[PDB]
C-alpha cells in the first residue's frame, strides 16, 4: 500500500541487530583485557601511581575513540596493551568499512532528508541532556558535601 | 567588564525571547503552494494557514494536523510524531526555559549574594536553546509528509536559538567569574 | 548542471542547517559541563574553555585529531554522543556523494572550484585576523611605552 | 559461497603479502633512520625505537593515531611516503569491498565471524604475554630477594 | 585490440591532472599562510622562543598530516592559525571523498591486483631508499664536521 | 571497603555462574517454526527443540546437528563449526571457567596470605567472558546457516557475559589495592 | 646573514615578477583546435587566439569571451565567472601586488629602521600567491566550460606562484629575525 | 650481550644469504600450466620451466621473456617490465647486497676500532631487503602477462626479506651501543 518512509533509527539497518550486540560484547571485552594487561601487574606501579593512565575508564575511552575512528590522548605503551590495540584497530577498520558499504547499498539521485537523520539527532540532543545533569548532580553532591563538612 | 557583561546578558536573553515568541506567535513559518478553504500559493506558520493571492488572499485557516484519511496504514510512531508537532510543545518549552532564565537574571540581580541562580540561568538558557533545536527537527520532519520555502518566522525562532546559546556561555562565564572571585578573597 | 557548491549536493540544506546548530549546541554544552563547576578550579583542570570546546568539537566533525580530549563524565558523553553523530552524519554523505557521483570519466576542476574558492577565501580571513589583532596589540603597546 | 575471511577478498593474497613487507621494510627503515645517527643521542631525541616504529606504522596503516611523530627530515619522508601508500591501499579496499558487498540484506554475522575470531585470539594472545612476563618478571624478584 | 593493462600510476585516474596541480598548490599556500599567521607576531615569541611550534617545516608536516587524515603532534592555537587549520580540513573532507567516490567508479567481483598498486609500491620503495640517503648524507657531513674541528 | 568489594565480586560471580549454567541447561534459546517429530512455532536451546501448541505441545526432540542428506563433507571449515556448534564446548568452558574464578574467589578468602588467587580469579572471569562470547558467535553463525526470536535462555548468557566481565574488572581492583598495601607497609 | 637573506629575497622577487608579467602578457597558455578568423591547431592565452602552420600561420585572432548566441543571461554564476575571466582581474592583481612588494623591499632596504616594510613585502607575496592560485582556477573553469594541452606561458604563472609563496616565507623570516635582534639589545 | 649479538648476527646474515641464492638458483618459483617444448602442469622459476608429469617429465625449457607475438600494440613500458624480469636485476642485486653486508660484518672482527663498518652492513641488509621487496613485485606484475600456486623457491625469497630485515636491525642496534660505550668512558 503507501510507502513506507526510513525509520527514526534507520542508521542501523545496514547491520543485522546480532551484529551490534556482538559489536557491544567486543568492546566490553576489549576494554576490560585492555585495563588488565595494563594495570594488573605490581611492576607497572610505583601513594603509588601507575606508569600508564589504563584504567577501566579510560580503557573504556580509548576503545570507544578506536571504534568511532576519533582517538583520544592516551594510547598503550606495553607488549600487550599494543597487541589488544592492534586487534581492536582490526576489526574497527573491517566493521566500519562493511558498515560504510552497506549503508551506501541501504540508502537507494535525490538529496538525503532530515527525515533519515533525524534519530541521531534526537540521540544527540538525548545525550547532551544526560550529559548536563549528570554534571548538575556532581556540583549538587559536591557542594552539599562540602556545606555538610562546613556544618 | 562586569556590568557590560550584566547588559549584554540581558539585552540577549530579552532579544531571544521576543524573537521566539514572535516565531511561535505569527504564521509565516512556511511558504509553500496548497489550499486555504476546507492549490495556491500560501504561507503557514505552527498553527494556521494563510493565503497571499487570488481571491482567498488573507483568509486563515487552522491546520489539519490529523487529516481525514482512513489511518489504516500508520504505525505509533506517525501519531506520536504528529501529537508532537501539533502541541508544538517544544517551541513553547523553549519560550518557557527562555522566560524563566530571564527571571533568574533579574531576581539574582536583585539577589546578588546568591550566585547559583546565574548558573541556574545559563541552564536555562542552554535547555532552550536544545529545546529549539528538537522543536526545528520535528517541525521539518513533520513537514515531509515541490519547492517550498521558509519565512522569517522560522528564522526568528532560528536566531532565538543562537542568542539563547550565547547568552547561555556570557551566563556561565559570570558564573566562573563569581566564584574567582570569591576565592581571591579567601 | 552542478552549481559552484555541488558538493553539497548530497545533503539538504535542513540537514546542512541542523549540523550546525548541533555543532554550536555540542560546544556550547561541553563547555559548560568542563568548566561551570567551580570544583574543578584551583587554574581549570582541564583547558575546555568555549573557544577549545568549538575547535574540539570542528576536530572531531571533520575527522581530524585533537590536542585535547574530555577526561570528566559528563565531557566523555558530550565527546562520545558527537562522535556517534560524526560517524553517522559523515558515513551517509560519503555513501550520498558516491550515489551522486556515479550517476566513466575523472573529476574534473569545475567540480571542486568551489571549495577551492572556499579555502582561498578562509586562507584571506585568517591572514585578515591576524594582521588586526597584530595592530591592535602594537596599538596598545606603544600606548604602554609612553 | 563467501568463506570465514571474506573480508580479505577485496584484495588479491599478493597484495596482503607485499602489504606485510611493505610495513615491515617501512618500519625497519624508520627505526634506521631515527636512530642510527650518534649526533641525535645524548638518551635519544626521539623515541623512535624498532619497537615503536613498528606500532608508528601500524597505527598510521590503520587510520588510527599515535603518541608520537618523527620531527627530521628523513622520518618525516618514511612517514609522508607511508601516508601516501596508505591512503592510496585503504581507498582501494574501501571501495573494493563495497564493490563486493553490492553485488539489498543487512549484513549477517556470519560475514564478519572471522573478524571476531581473530579479535579474541589477539585477546587471549595478549593475555597470555602479559601472565607470561609477570611470571618472569616475579620469578627474576624472588631470585634478587634471596 | 588488446586490452591495456592497468596504469602503473592509475591511482591518479579518478581526479583530473588539473585538480592534481591546484591540490599541490593549495597545500603549498595553506602551509605558507599557516606558519606566517603562527610565527610573524613578534608578540608571540619570548634566545628568544616561539610560543608555538608551527615554524614553516612544522606547518608543512601539518598540512600533509591533515591532507592525508593522519594528524600530528601538533594543532594551531591560535584564532587565525585556526581558521586555516578548519578551512584545510573541510578541503580535505570534500577532496577526499570525492577521490574515493570516483575511485570506487574507475575501478569498475574481480579482487584487485597487485599490478594495480605497484606503482604505489615503487613510490614507497623510492622513498624508503630517498630517505636512507638523506639521513646517511646528514650523517657524513655531521661526521665531517666534527672531524674538521677535531683537527 | 575489602569486605563490600569482597561480597560484590562473590555475589556477581554466583549470579554470573548460576546464569551461565540456567542458559546451557534450558532450551529457550531461539523461537522459530519447525517440527518436533522423529511447522510449527518452537522453542529450540542447544540439545534439543520442543514445539508449542497443537496436539504435540510440549514434546521435545533432540536437535539434529548434521542437516542435508547423505553426510556431505564438501567443506572442512562447515564441518569445523558444525562440530564446535553440536559440542558446544564454549559455553561449558566458560562455565567452567566461572566455576574455577569462584573456587579461587573461595580459596582467596580462606587463605588471605596468596595475592595471586584473586588475579587467577579475575583472569578466569574474564577468560569466562570471552568464551561466552565465542560461544554466541558460534551459535548464532551455526544457526544462519522465517522470522525467529531469542528467548530468554539465550539473554541469560548475555547477561552473564556483561557479571562475569564487571566482577574481572573487581577482581584485578582488589588484587591492585592488596600489592598497594603490601607498598605502604615497606 | 642578512645579505644573503636578502639577495635571495630580492631577486626571487624579481623573478617572480617577471614570470607573471611575461605569463599575462603571452598567449602560449593552452593549445587547442580552433581557428582565427573573424577547425586546425592554435595557441591561445587570456587575450587573442593564434593558429599555427597553413596558410593562416601566426595570424592572431582576439578571444570571444561571450560563446553561444543572443547574450544569454541563464545563470548568474556563469556571467560573474566568465566576467572574471574576461577581465583576468586575478593574474592582474598578481602582478600589482608581486610589484608592491618589490617596491617594499626596496623601500626597506633604504629606510632600515621601520620593520613593518619586511612585513608588508610578505603579506603582498603570499597575497600575490593566492591571487595567482585564484587565476589559475578561474582560467581553467572557464576553458572547461578534442586534445588540448598547456603552454610554457601556462607554467611561467604556475612557477610564478612557487616563488613568490618562497620568497614570502623568506621576508617573513626577516622580518621574524629583526625582532629577534631587538630583544637581544633590549 | 655483545657475543650472542653478534652470533645471531653472523648467523642471520649467513641464512639470508643462502636463501636468496638458492631462490635466485632453482626453479621451483611458480606451480602453474603450461607448455615445456617449444598444457601440463609445470613448475617454473626465474629462469626455466620444467614440466612435473607426463611423457615430458623433467624437461626444463628457457623462459621466451619475449615470446614471438605481432608485438605492435605494446607500449615501452612493457617493454622495461620485461627486461627489468628477465634480467632479474633486483634479486641478483639483492644478492649482492647480502654478501657485501656479510663480508662487512666480517671485516669488522679484524677492523674492531673501524665502527662504520658495522653501520655499512646494516645499510646493506636494509638495502638488500628492499631490493627483494622490488624483485617480489615486479616478478608478480610481470606473472600477470586459471589456478596457479607459489613454490618453496619463491617464499625461500620471501624468508630472506624477512631475516635481511631483522639482520639489518640488530647491526644498527650494535653500532648504536657501540658508539654509546664511546662516550661511556668519555
Ligand atoms: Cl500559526
Ligand atoms: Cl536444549
Ligand atoms: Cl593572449
Ligand atoms: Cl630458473
Amino acid at each position: 500500500p503507501q510507502k513506507s518512509k526510513p525509520g527514526v533509527f534507520s542508521f542501523l539497518d545496514p547491520l543485522a541487530y546480532e551484529i551490534w550486540m556482538c559489536i557491544v560484547f567486543a568492546y566490553i571485552g576489549v576494554s576490560v583485557v585492555l585495563f588488565l594487561v595494563s594495570r594488573f601487574s605490581p611492576y607497572e606501579w610505583h601513594s603509588s601511581e601507575s606508569t600508564n593512565e589504563f584504567g577501566i575508564f579510560n580503557s573504556l575511552w580509548f576503545s570507544l575513540g578506536a571504534f568511532m575512528q576519533q582517538g583520544c590522548d592516551i594510547s598503550p605503551r606495553s607488549l600487550s596493551g599494543r597487541i589488544v590495540g592492534g586487534v581492536w584497530w582490526f576489526f574497527t577498520l573491517i566493521i566500519i568499512s562493511s558498515y560504510t558499504a552497506k549503508l551506501a547499498a541501504f540508502l537507494t539521485t535525490s538529496a538525503l532528508s532530515l527525515s533519515n537523520v533525524a534519530g541521531v539527532f534526537y540521540i544527540l540532543v538525548g545525550g547532551l541532556g544526560l550529559a548536563m545533569l549528570v554534571a548538575l548532580i556532581e556540583f549538587c553532591y559536591k557542594s552539599r558535601a562540602e556545606a555538610k563538612r562546613m556544618k | 567588564d562586569r556590568g557590560v557583561q550584566m547588559l549584554l546578558t540581558t539585552v540577549g536573553a530579552f532579544a531571544a525571547f521576543s524573537l521566539m515568541t514572535i516565531a511561535v506567535g505569527t504564521d509565516y513559518w512556511l511558504y509553500s503552494r496548497g489550499v486555504c478553504k476546507t492549490e495556491v500559493m500560501t504561507h503557514s506558520g505552527l498553527w494556521r494557514t494563510c493565503c497571499l493571492e487570488g481571491n482567498f488572499k488573507g483568509l486563515c485557516k487552522q491546520i489539519d494536523h490529523f487529516p481525514e484519511d482512513a489511518d489504516y496504514e500508520a504505525d505509533t510512531a506517525e501519531y506520536f510524531l504528529r501529537a508532537v508537532r501539533a502541541s508544538s510543545i517544544f517551541p513553547i518549552l523553549s519560550v518557557i526555559l527562555l522566560f524563566m532564565g530571564g527571571l533568574c537574571i533579574a531576581a539574582s540581580e536583585f539577589y546578588k549574594t546568591r550566585h547559583n541562580i546565574i548558573l541556574s540561568a545559563g541552564i536555562f538558557f542552554v535547555s532552550a536553546g536544545l529545546s529549539n533545536i528538537i522543536g526545528i527537527i520535528v517541525y521539518i520532519s513533520a513537514n515531509a509528509g515541490n519547492s517550498y520555502s521558509y519565512g522569517w518566522s522560522f528564522y526568528f525562532g532560528a536566531l532565538s536559538f543562537i542568542i539563547a546559546e550565547m547568552v547561555g556561555v556570557l551566563a556561565v562565564h559570570m558564573f566562573i567569574d563569581r566564584h574567582k572571585q570569591l576565592r581571591a578573597t579567601a
